[PDB]
């Protein structure tokens, strides 16, 4: 079960941490050996690369740590009155650079009028949003002119309903029941070069369920996917 | 004067390798994937190809394969620069026609020494 | 029946995070300081700080190579390639490589050969160097907290139609109940004298599998509070 | 009238970069490789701020914080905990032990310095 997919997971951590490290090592050694051949704006640009690549590396270590905290039941959420319209706007801001990197537009529409109120942990639900947004970009179409990720906000069943919609590669029907489990990743020609651990949605699920909420998915292969997050108030 | 086709799907990687290449006075043409790399070979014939393996659309193993199938392309020396660290990955790349395989993370200075060795002689 | 391996898996995931966080902290802090202090940095300090970024990236790289080699060994894709080589030079090269780390924790690195050099052997020099470095790193990592005469000694000898390498330390030692588990993947001794010491519990499992691919064996003798001897036996031909 | 800062961490690499950023503001810096050495250094002088790691050999930072609250001349010295321990419960423990602020590693040097200033300036 877990012991099967553990070896692949170990190789996957290796591959995803390797990419920013390559940039860090290459940019740092270049600066070190090219001090006479760098103008000031290129030196500062190259330092920013080291910094931004460190930050991605830091995000990946926080994924590993949050997962071990969730498995150990060490993560105690702390709820408070929060505006989800601002939370969602703040989340799409943070993802914009990575989105334009893969030519994916990021959208936000609320069916109910803003601002919407909810009793949630802002840090942990921000973490839920970003994982779904990151996924929308990571698994978007290869060569397409109209790629997108849309966060749609609504109030239903005495609670908030956040939908994250993409028009990406989609998810096979057999995989739909397993995407939320730890270490699981769809293995195909369309996800061979896409880095990841298979921990994101497991972390998202456990966080959502700590809030007494649920997460589910609908997907068609070649069309796109919708992730539904329901949390009460 | 010397023309280098730089093939990798990371803009961050292309930028640092291009900078180190242009430090030696080489010209640099970029390609985001293997398919684009082959389309660029109609415009010009480079003196050296620097090739990533893992890319969307077309990976570097099939680029190397298609380079052997053309007459003008087959003699262009290729350095594979790749995150793939397996000995069997290196062996596959060498038997597909690559002159040198280098792993990422890489020393820019070692990479440039190896670029020079294939260009000179 | 035994979900201990799943608990050890969760420990392992947290341990990867801890070991990789330390060099990352240095990388981030040193890069951001350079970026914001160009007007206040002199040249020797700018270069010094860049060297820290480079050296900290390299430790990070070695830790990522540990995870990759383990997955390669677990899948059984890592197939060794043997050649004739001198183990006296190989051991010297390995102690040279570990010298900076050793002086960081005030540990003297020694090398003895009970037979005259050079000692020829049919081995994969890359993989046996990897075995040596893991045992040397462990000698430094698990040395005493505060003592004046810290050491890791590699003793070389020819035995049983083969080479015998001993890595001796005078560090914290290993309990008896842990002696038959230190080679297992993800296993680490949990105590007051290993709380701050980073690692994944992969090193000795990688070493064991590399050694057994050569048709060799590895074993340990240890006393708590005294030190440890790791024995590696490889056939010569 | 230079503000004195006791810098407590077992990493030389960490001490050097924090000490550099501290000295950029004009603060004097006294280093300690562990918590026991840190407490021994308090006989020589009394700092305006202690920067404290948690995980160290010999003596850890929770034990240091505990021993700071016992003495009346220490108990008033502000402490920023700067630590790789990212747990909410680790933070809570540090704050209950008498730490004024807890910052996770990896850290922004400029945010660290901003918080150092806040504590030194009332
Ligand atoms: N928006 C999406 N579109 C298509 N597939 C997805 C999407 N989000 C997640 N997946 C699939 O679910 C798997 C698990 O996702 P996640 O838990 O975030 O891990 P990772 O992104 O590291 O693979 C992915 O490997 C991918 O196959
Ligand atoms: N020389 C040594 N002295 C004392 N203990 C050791 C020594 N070498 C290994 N150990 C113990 O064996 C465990 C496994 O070692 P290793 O497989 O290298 O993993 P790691 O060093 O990452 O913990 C260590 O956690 C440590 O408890
Ligand atoms: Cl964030
Ligand atoms: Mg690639
Ligand atoms: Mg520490």
């Amino acid at each position: 079960r877990i012991d099967r997919m553990k070896t692949e997971f170990i190789a996957n951590i290796s591959h995803e941490l390797r990419t920013p490290l390559t940039a860090i090592k290459a940019y740092a050694e270049t600066i070190y050996n090219s001090l006479g051949e760098l103008d000031l704006s290129t030196l500062k640009e190259f330092l920013e690369v080291i910094i931004d690549q460190s930050n991605h590396l830091e995000n990946l270590l926080n994924e590993l740590l949050d997962f071990s905290r969730l498995e150990r039941k060490s993560l105690q959420i702390n709820r408070e009155k929060v505006d989800l319209c601002d939370l969602v706007e703040s989340a799409v801001n943070a993802i914009k650079e990575f989105a334009s990197s893969h030519n994916v537009n990021v959208l936000f529409e609320s069916n109910v009028p803003c601002p919407v109120e909810a009793y949630i942990d802002p840090t942990r639900i921000r973490q839920v949003l970003l994982n779904l947004l990151n996924n929308g970009v990571k698994y978007s179409k290869k060569d397409a002119p109209d790629k997108y990720v849309k966060v749609i906000l609504d109030e239903k069943d005495g609670g908030v309903l956040i939908i994250v919609e993409d028009n990406g590669i989609g998810i096979p029907d057999h995989a739909k029941d397993r995407i939320f489990e730890q270490f699981y990743r769809v293995d195909s020609s369309l996800t061979y070069e896409v880095p990841g651990t298979g921990l994101g949605l497991a972390i998202t699920k456990e966080i959502v369920e700590l809030h007494g909420g649920r997460i589910w998915v609908e997907s068609e292969v070649g069309k796109g996917s919708r992730f539904f997050v329901w949390i009460p108030k | 004067s010397k023309k280098v086709l730089l093939v990798d799907d990371s803009a961050v990687l292309r930028k640092i390798v291009s900078f180190n290449l242009k430090k030696e006075g080489y010209e640099v043409i970029e390609a985001e994937n293997g398919q684009i790399a082959l389309e660029k070979l109609s415009e010009f014939t480079p003196d050296l190809i620097v090739l990533d393996i893992m890319m969307p659309v077309m990976d570097g193993f099939t680029v190397l394969k298609k380079l052997q199938e053309k007459e003008e392309w087959k003699r262009i020396p290729v350095i594979v620069l790749t995150a793939k660290g397996g000995e069997e990955d290196e062996s596959l790349a060498l038997s597909l026609g690559a002159r040198k395989v280098m792993r990422k993370p890489f020393s820019p200075s070692q990479f440039i020494e190896e670029v020079k060795h294939l260009l000179n002689e």
